[PDB]
């Protein structure tokens, strides 16, 4: 009953992977994308927030 | 003096790329806020026509003795809709729209004489009480000897009507401008659209910067003299006496 948690479990290198880091980044991207689609973000705060986070 | 709307939108992509108007965040392609973009562009064109002449028009009024007020509205113009309560006395000239008369400039009779406009106490003065109406006094009828009038005025084009079925193409629409004032119109629209967005230090000033560039470009066009400019050379020697 010992499943070894590995780097693949944390994150595989692909952008669309299923790693925890990957999916957290994806949900952050979705929230920012909706914010930009509404008239509330320019295309530069989008990058600033992500890089900070 | 025409430009395809297609080219305009493709270029405005290069300066509205930051914001919602034209881009999905992924695969930046034009959205369908094209109606709002058109409504902004029409205002820009009107402003440019305010700042420079770029156009002028002509009418021809057939006088009627005993009349006091002649309004210039698209219900009195030949070829328009003949409202029964009004007699259609504007018999010739550019088709009249809602925004066509920016200012009346010259009034020329059938004899070649030139009457006076808003010059009080002049012999045969014509007064505009409401900026689109000619008030003709009775002394004019007493000494007129003219059965018709010719009017010249500063024009602005009539925008083309967009339609929900026309949302198919939107690229056959033709803006009415020379290309120079296109380069200026780009900055105008960009400023107007970018003003109400942004909360970072450098991103809160894009609207102001675009306004500044718009003013600079207008000044440059004035300096280069790319608009119509009549210059007067009277005779002064045929009155009899100055020779």
């Amino acid at each position: 009953a010992v499943e070894p948690i590995t780097i693949a479990d944390l994150t595989e290198v692909k952008l669309d992977g299923k790693g925890a880091l990957d999916q957290l980044l994806q949900v952050t991207r979705l929230h920012l994308a909706k914010e930009h689609d509404a008239g509330r973000l320019k295309g530069q705060e989008y990058a600033a927030v992500l890089t900070g986070g | 003096t025409i430009q395809l709307k297609q080219v305009i939108d493709l270029l405005a992509e290069g300066e509205l790329s930051n914001i919602k108007y034209v881009n999905i965040d992924t695969g930046a392609l034009v959205l369908e806020r094209v109606p709002s973009l058109i409504r902004a562009i029409n205002l820009g064109v009107l402003d440019l026509h305010k700042r420079f002449l770029l156009k002028e028009g002509m009418l021809k009024i057939q006088l009627e003795e005993g009349r006091r007020l002649y309004p210039l509205r698209p219900a009195y113009q030949v070829g328009q809709k003949p409202k029964p309560g009004v007699p259609q006395f504007i018999t010739e000239g550019n088709k009249l729209g809602r925004q066509s008369i920016l200012k009346i400039e010259k009034i020329i009779g059938d004899n070649g004489v030139e009457y006076y406009l808003n010059d009080t106490w002049q012999p045969l003065n014509i007064t505009t009480p409401e900026f689109d109406v000619l008030e003709i006094s009775d002394e004019f009828y007493c000494h007129s000897s003219s059965k018709t009038l010719e009017v010249r005025y500063r024009r602005a084009p009539t925008p083309m009507k967009i339609c929900v079925d026309n949302l198919d193409s939107w690229g056959c629409i033709d803006i009415d401008l020379p290309y120079t004032h296109l380069q200026a119109l780009l900055y105008f629209v960009a400023s107007r659209c970018q003003t109400p967005i942004g909360f970072m230090e450098n991103t809160a000033q894009e609207g102001f910067n675009f306004s500044q560039k718009y003013e600079a470009e207008c000044a440059n066009l004035d300096a280069q003299n790319l608009r119509i400019d009549p210059v007067g050379n009277q005779d002064r020697f045929t009155r009899g006496g100055w020779v």
